[PDB]
Formats: structure tokens, sequence, C-alpha cells
């Protein structure tokens, strides 16, 4: 008699949703026993075990309810309501996921368990080739997804293969919607830079950005489009761009401490010469980026404000060799190619993107400008103090 | 040339009264200084105590650089033994009573010992610093002149330690590189645990300290990682600083006790769950204490009729 | 007492509070000994932003101290902790009460209980130190404060003090620092009966920060 109704089945599951978020305010609820966390604890684990036995026996494909109850689908308010559970239970209960799952060895295998059903689940919704596209129940799955990586350990072998698979997803699906390729990108950095230097990703965007895009001369036929599959005219020209500009801007905060804390200092040569590795893979990256046909929004600006960045960071490393060529005298070749590579790829490029940027019709160009003739000038400086022409590579 | 083992004190007797140059006693203590590798350790105080009634002359920094390196490494070697302690603590508490009455005497030698300290030179976090560094930092909170100074060096330093610490766990590529680092917060929790013994100097600035912390980093905006992880594990040190430290101390509990529910009742309008946390912690590990520490809650609960309900819930 | 406390707990206007309180601020000397501390501790409960600086300038008048004599010791006691824990768990009662004390200018009759709220004050919330140690400078150059004061105020209150004689030092400390040899001359005598009075640990105290004087000084 019950099993025949459909809106008090949702109904149900909505005062579970309101239990959850009563929760996730506070530190506990409203209802009789709302104030022990172990009744809670328990009632969470049971919940739980329902909801997946549902989502699991039963799919999303059975919502023969209606066209206006797809995005009410029972199938949907469970996933929202797991979402929820494991947010809330990562926030409070840390120290008891473990004999949480058990009721579904380390963290690890459980993790990878759920992980495989969970991501499967969203491989059956992809390879559905759904042209409404239930981007909800995408972006709910990728959601939870990326709450449940932060429990595997960025060492342990399963992280390494939701990586793969990761990477993977992203090779093989495009799927046109800019919000999901925004999280699933959110989540794939998540997990390769907490696996290494994200930079090769990094430059497989510009890359394929740079193809999508074409250039600013519009002369110049250019598609790296097999880097990625997530890569849109509509997603990659507007969003993409400055998610990895954000990301790069993270690296030179990183980068820009590691001059400070070696400035300090006077351990010192493997150090700079990862840095500057780090600084020519930024700028393989940027000369990707510059050459794009960027829209005339935030995404130009913020590219602006990026190589503005660069020119900075550029300007503390010649500060820094300016501080130690007088104890050990001369300079590392690796950083003689870096400087070269720099004033031969990117300042003409970069006085061409100001020129192109200008021509069509306030205060970043400005303090653009600013940085690279103050980057001039420190090398000017470089080039007197260090025994060695830099402004002979330069134009 | 070599001294005698015996025969340093002395030594250094005799170049107390001499009029000496910059370089005169620059050598004189530099000498007296490598002499240290040599020495039983009951004979360091009054050594260094001479020491630095010399450095009156002219020769201040160099005395308190070498202590400091000498005492970093014998405390590092001390924990890899553990990977005398009593006696070792003893030591280091005369060495500090003596150093205050130096900085008693002399408004600039602080100065200096600041100036060497101060992991702020543009912000990146110096090796300088160390748990019996910081132990003399806050034994000399309490004189009034260089107390506030200190106060907020050590804030700051804390600060930039918690800001490189979560940039580092953020980042893999950095994590790669560098060593971890004993930090600012572990170092003031292990001088916690040598504090048990005799450390009374400490524990009074100790107090002051944690309940800055508290102060200046509570939650406030809800009456984000950047703004918050900082603030929230501050307030979490200053709780855990003031929680071992009212586990051991029997003289400043009804002090941290008022001082927590001196901040608690009257403000009734900034978030305060930090502090009732932490009084939880309190009351729950040690209460029989409180039997003693009668009279501030009976006077507490005359407010009662006038503070707001939740917060009088909790 | 049980009047005042059915006073608080009836429905009524404060117009009718106030002529009360003025009431016992008369019948305020003609009152034994025990209960006098809550009713104190009434007032300060009763008082608000505004009235407080006329309460306690007419408490100020009328307070003694010398009128309290086990025949005055537990209650005094009591009462100063209980206008300790007023002034703890309230701040604006502190900057009216010096106010009081400090614009009661054209008095050259000054009662023991200033200084002694004043030490208390200094004791407690630092952020008016400088405050405390201007306005005691300046009624000093003034003359207004003396010497058989101090006698009679460690003479007979400093049981209340002996759990605050660090305050008495690191005021005493800013008071010799400073030249007008009356001013350096009340440093002394503080020092001294700090020496006197109090114990074993104030004793050392003493003679340590004098020492500290005299070499760095």
């Amino acid at each position: 008699v019950l099993r025949s109704s459909n809106e008090f089945m949702r109904y149900a599951v909505n005062v579970a949703l309101q239990k959850v978020q009563q929760l996730k305010e506070t530190g506990h609820v409203s209802g009789p026993d709302g104030q022990n966390p172990e009744k809670i604890f328990q009632n969470l684990c049971d919940l739980t075990r329902v909801l997946l036995w549902r989502y699991t026996s039963i799919p999303t494909s059975v919502e023969e309810s209606g066209k206006k109850e797809k995005g009410k689908s029972i199938s949907l308010l469970c996933l929202e309501g797991l979402q929820k559970i494991f947010s809330a239970v990562q926030q409070f209960y840390q120290p008891k996921i473990q004999q949480f799952l058990r009721a579904l060895v380390s963290v690890t295998q459980r993790t990878a368990f759920q992980i495989r059903q969970f991501q499967r689940s969203l491989l059956n919704l992809l390879s559905s080739q759904e042209e409404d596209f239930n981007s909800k129940e995408a972006l709910l799955l990728v959601t939870v997804l990326t709450s449940l990586s932060k429990l595997l350990e960025p060492s342990s072998p399963q992280f390494v293969q939701m990586l793969s698979w990761t990477s993977k997803i992203c090779k093989e699906n495009s799927r046109e919607d800019a919000l999901f390729c925004k999280s699933l990108m959110n989540l794939l950095f998540s997990l390769h830079v907490s696996y290494k230097s994200p930079v090769i990703l990094l430059r497989d965007l510009s890359q394929d950005i740079h193809g999508h895009l074409g250039d600013i001369d519009q002369d110049v036929e250019v598609e790296k489009t097999n880097h990625f599959a997530i890569v849109n005219l509509r997603t990659a020209a507007p969003t993409v761009c400055l998610l990895v500009l954000s990301q790069a801007e993270k690296v030179l905060e990183e980068v820009d401490w590691l001059i400070t804390k070696l400035k300090g200092q006077v351990p010192n040569q493997p150090v700079e010469k990862a840095i500057i590795m780090q600084l020519g893979t930024l700028l393989t990256f940027f000369h990707e980026l510059v050459q794009t046909a960027l829209p005339s929004g935030s995404c130009v600006d913020t590219l602006l404000k990026d190589l503005c960045k660069m020119y900075t960071t550029l300007t503390a490393l010649v500060r820094y060799y300016l501080q130690v060529c007088q104890s050990s005298g001369g300079i590392p070749k690796n950083m003689e190619k870096l400087v070269k590579l720099s004033g031969s790829h990117l300042t003409p490029l970069c006085y061409s993107f100001i020129s192109y940027v200008q021509n069509k019709s306030t205060k970043p160009i400005p303090n653009l400008i600013f940085a690279i003739e103050q980057y001039e000038k420190f090398l000017i400086h470089l080039s007197k103090k260090s025994k060695v022409s830099l402004m002979q590579h330069m134009k | 040339g070599r001294w005698d083992q015996q025969y340093v004190i002395q030594l250094t007797s005799m170049f107390k009264d001499v009029p000496l140059t910059a370089e005169e006693v620059e050598f004189v203590v530099e000498k007296a200084l490598s002499m240290f590798s040599k020495m039983n350790l009951q004979e360091i105080p009054p050594l260094v105590y001479q020491l630095l009634v010399l450095s009156s002359k002219g020769s201040r920094k160099s005395v308190l650089e070498g202590i400091i390196a000498f005492f970093s490494a014998l405390d590092k070697q001390h924990n890899e033994e553990q990977s005398p302690s009593g006696e070792l603590r003893h030591v280091e508490g005369t060495i500090i009573l003596h150093i205050v009455f130096a900085i008693k005497l002399d408004y600039e030698l602080g100065r200096e010992l600041v100036k060497h300290l101060k992991v702020g030179q543009q912000g990146d976090s110096n090796n300088n610093l160390s748990p019996f560094s910081i132990a003399l930092l806050l034994s000399v909170t309490r004189i009034q002149r260089f107390q506030d100074q200190v106060l907020d060096l050590l804030k700051t330093s804390v600060v930039k330690s918690f800001k490189d610490l979560q940039l580092l766990q953020g980042s893999k590529f950095l994590q790669n590189l560098v060593p971890h680092r004993s930090y600012v917060s572990t170092m003031i929790l292990e001088v916690v645990k040598n504090s048990v013994h005799s450390w009374d100097h400490v524990t009074q600035g100790l107090v002051e300290l944690g309940f800055i912390l508290m102060d200046s980093y509570g939650p406030k905006k809800v009456l984000p990682s950047l703004s918050r992880m900082p603030n929230q594990h501050a307030c979490k040190l200053g709780a855990n600083i003031l929680l071992e430290t009212f586990k051991i101390h029997e003289m400043i509990r009804q002090e941290i006790l008022e001082q927590v529910l001196n901040r608690v009742v009257t403000r009734a309008s900034s978030p305060i769950s930090h502090f009732l946390d932490l009084l939880s912690n309190i009351v729950m590990y040690a209460p029989l204490v409180l039997q003693s520490c009668s009279s501030k809650v009976t006077e507490a609960f005359d407010y009662l009729s006038f503070l707001p309900l939740q917060t009088v819930q909790r | 007492v049980p009047i005042l406390d059915v006073l608080s707990s009836l429905r009524l206007d404060p117009n009718f509070l106030l002529k009360v309180r003025q009431l016992v601020m008369d019948k305020l000397s003609s009152i034994r000994l025990e209960d006098l501390p809550v009713i104190i501790k009434f007032i300060l409960h009763s008082v608000t932003a505004m009235d407080t600086l006329e309460v306690i300038s007419e408490l100020r008048e009328k307070l003694d101290l010398q009128h309290c004599v086990s025949s005055g010791q537990s209650c005094i006691i009591l009462l100063f902790d209980v206008i300790k824990s007023a002034i703890r768990y309230e701040k604006t009662i502190s900057e009216a009460w010096i106010k009081a004390i400090e614009n009661t200018a054209s008095v050259s009759e000054h009662k023991v209980f200033d200084l002694v709220m004043l030490f208390i004050i200094y004791s407690t919330n630092t952020q008016t130190k400088k405050y405390i140690d201007r306005v005691l400078r300046n009624k000093i150059r003034s003359g207004c404060i003396q010497e058989q004061l101090l006698q009679s105020t460690f003479s007979v209150h400093y049981l209340v003090l002996k759990d605050m004689c660090s305050s008495i030092l690191s005021l005493a400390q800013s008071l010799l620092h400073s030249l007008d040899q009356s001013i350096i001359s009340f440093g002394s005598l503080l020092y001294k009966y700090a020496f006197k009075f109090f114990d074993t640990y104030c004793q050392q105290e003493v003679v340590g920060a004098l020492v500290t004087h005299i070499c760095s000084g």
C-alpha cells in the first residue's frame, strides 16, 4: 500500500534530508535523543545502508513517475543524502570512519570498493549516452567522489588507480556541461597535485585550449585536442583557463615562498634546480596560453595578472641571484637558458598580446609593463654583477 | 692556547676586572665557549654567570648565540637518546634565571636577543629557535618592557609556522623537497612537558600566551582554510597549552579558571564556543581539583539570570 | 536583603528602585556589618550605564572603613571579593570609579578606600595601567596623597593586598624611574612596607628589584 505511493516515499527521504541538514548546520539535531552523538552515528550507518541497497539494487532507470520526477527521483535524492552524510561524517566522526564503513582491512580498501561502486554508477550514467544528461546526478557523483578521495593516502595504490581512472575519463568523455567539467577538473587537480606537481597537466590543458580557441593572429591553425576530451569552446574558453590560472598562481606562491626561504638562508643546489625546472615548464604553459584569442571578459585580465606574477617571480629570481653571485660567483647554465627563453619567446609575444588586447576597443597592463621593465632593470644589474652579458640574448 | 678543565672559572674571573677591547673580550669568551664541550654540568651555571657579567663590556650577542646553539644540539641529542633528564631541566632553568638578571640589568641585551631571534626578517622561518630559546623568552616576558613585544613575536611566528605547514600539506611537490622541521607548536608542547619540574617563571607567561592566542584569533566572523585554519589551530593550541598546563600546575588554577569565566560571562555577543569546549575538556579530565577551586563557579551562577539561554545550556 | 531579592523578583518600574537605592545609600552607614556586602552587591547589580557616576560618588563619599571594627576582617574581605567580582565581570565600573577619585581633586580629605581600590584596579584589567600611573603621579605632585595615608593603609588592609603584592612592585618600578623626590619617596615606602609585612617571596622580590634599580638605574 505504501510502495505504491511515491509522494510518501520522496517525502520520507526529504525528512531524512532535513535531519542531515540539521546536523550539518549544528552539532546535533532536534529529534528525541538528538544530543548524544552515538545514537546519531548508528542511525546514520543504518540510513546509509538502506540508501545504498536502494540505489544499488534499483538503478536510476526506474522513474516511470513522470518527466517532472526525473529530477525528484528517489534514486537521485538517496544519492544527495549519501553525499551529505559523507560530508558530515568526515566533518564530525573522522575518528570512526573505518567502523562506519565496516557495516557496509584499512580504510583504503573499504574506500576502494565503495569507489568502484560509485564511479561505476557514474560510468553507466555516462555510457548511457543520455542527451538529457542528468548533470545534477553527474555533479553529485563527482562531488561525493571528491569528498571520498580525501581518505585515501596520496601514496596508496588505489589513490593512483583513481588518478588513472580520472585522467582516463577526462581523456575519453567530453560531456558538454561546463560545471560538470569544472568539478571534475577540480577533483583531478586534487588528485594530481597530491601525487606530484601538476605542471604537465597544466601544459596539456594550455595546449588543448590553444588548439580549440585558435590564436590572436587568426592564421596559427592549432588543434591539440588529443591531450584531453573535456575541452569545449563553451567550457574551455570562459571557465577552465581560469581554474588552471589559479593553479599556476598557487604554484607561483609556493616558489615565491621557496625564494624567500633560500634568501633568508644565506639544501641549496637541487632546490634551485627543481625550482627552475618548475619555472621552465610554467613558461611553456604561459607560451601555450598567451597566443590564444581569449574572450575579453575576466579571462584576458586574469592572464595579464598571471603574466605580471611570472615577471615578478623572475624579478625575485634575478634578485636572489644578485644576492648570491658575490659568494660563489657566476650563474648556473640552467638559469642562463631560463632567462634566454624568457627574453626570446615570452617578452616579444607578451608585447604582441598587450597590443592585441589594446588595439581592440586599465590597471593590469600598466602593472605588466611596470613588471617587465623592472625585470629588464634587474637583468641589467645582474648582467653587470654576474660577469656575463644578459642582453645579447635580449632584442 | 689550551686551558685546564678545572681552571676556566678563574681564567675568566681574571678577565673580569681587566680593561679590555672588543677583540680581547671576543677571544676570551670564544675560548671559554669552546671549553663547554669538556665540562660537568653543575659547573656551567656560574661559568655562564661570569661569561655574561663580562659580556657586559661589549660582547653580548655571541655569548647568547653560542649558549643557544649549545643547548639546541644538547636537547636534540637528548631527544635522540630518548628515541639525566631531570638534571638537564634543572640546568636550563638556572641558566635562564641568570639570563633574566642579566637583561634585568641591561635593557639592550634583550633587544639583541630579540633581533637575533626574530623570524620575521621578511617572514621565512629561521632555524634559530628552540624549546630552550622559547623558554628563555617566556621567562623574560614577565619583565615589564619586553613583554608585549615578545608575545607579539611568538604569535606571528606561530602564524607563519602554520601558514607554511598548511601550504606544505596542500602541495606534494614541496613535500617532496623539504624535510619536516620541528614546528613552533610542538616545540611549545615539549616545553610544557619539561616545565613540570621547577619552571615557575615560565607558567606566568604561558597562561597569558594561551589566553592571548584565544582572544586574538577566536571565532568572531560567524557571531575557508587560509583565514580559519591558522586562527582555529591558534586557539586550539592555546587550548592544548592551557589544558596540559592545568593538568599539572597547582598555583595558576583559579586564574586560568576565572579568566575563562570572565571572558565568557560578560561579552555575551562574540562566539565563546572555543572557551566552552576548552572548559568542558578541563572539567572532564580533573574535576576533583575544582572542589578546591570552588567559589568562582558559585559566584559565576549569579550572572546566570542575566546570561543568554543557549550559552547557559552549554 | 529579603526585601531586595523580592524587589528584584516582582514586576516594577525602575524609578521606584532609584528612590529605594538613594534611601539605602542614606541608610548605608546605619547597617550592621554582615549583610553590608550583599547590599552593595545589590547596588552594583542595580546600577546602569549612566547613573553609575553619581551613585559611586555617593558611595565613595559614604564608605569609610575606619568605622567597621573577628570584628570586621572576614566581612571586609568578602566585601572586597564582591567588588572584585563586580569590576571583573564588567569594565566601565572601573573607569567611572577612577574618574570619581580623579575628579575628587579639591578634596585634601582623601580616605583610605581610594588607594586600596587603585591597587586592586591595577592588579585587574590592565589597559588603564598608564591611566592609573598618570593619575597617581598627579595627585602626589598635588600633595593630596601622602604617607601617613600609606602607613595606616598597610597597618590594616594589607591582608587584602598580600595576594596582589606583585602589583605594588610593578608600580613602584614606574614610580622610582620618575623625577620629583616625593614620588621617589613614595615608591621607597612601597618597597619598604612590601618587604616589611608580606612573606619571603615578596621580600626576595623587593631586594631583587632594588638591586636592579641600583645597578642599572
